[PDB]
């Protein structure tokens, strides 16, 4: 009842759009991805550390 | 109609052997993806598949 008018009254200019769709826009899709952790470490300075 | 029955002998032996003329794709075949699309696919902008649409891919 509103929404339902777009998806029926179906034409052919938007074929080119979802005619034989190719992807789901809704299924979110991700990877998996590899194990590492961040940490921060301080490095020193070689050298006066001034002006 | 004995002599159609036995040409009917005939064509029911000859028919039920000959099936094996048309048949489903024989053998399977395993190739990596080419590179652009299996490098696109490794990265963001990614959708979900569909299992059809025929995706277009580079040469």
């Amino acid at each position: 009842p509103g929404a339902i008018s777009q998806l029926v009254s179906y034409g052919a200019q938007d074929v080119y759009l979802t005619g034989n769709p190719q992807i789901t826009f809704f299924k979110a899709v991700y990877r998996r991805y590899t194990n590492f952790a961040m940490e921060s470490i301080q490095q020193t300075f070689d050298g006066t550390t001034d002006f | 109609t004995s002599f159609v029955l036995m040409l009917l002998f005939t064509g029911i032996i000859l028919i039920a052997t000959n099936e094996l003329t048309y048949n489903r794709p024989r053998e399977i075949q395993y190739r990596y993806l080419p590179r652009d699309l299996d490098s696109f696919i490794r990265t963001q902008e990614m959708p979900s598949a569909i299992f059809s649409s025929m995706w277009d891919v580079d040469t």
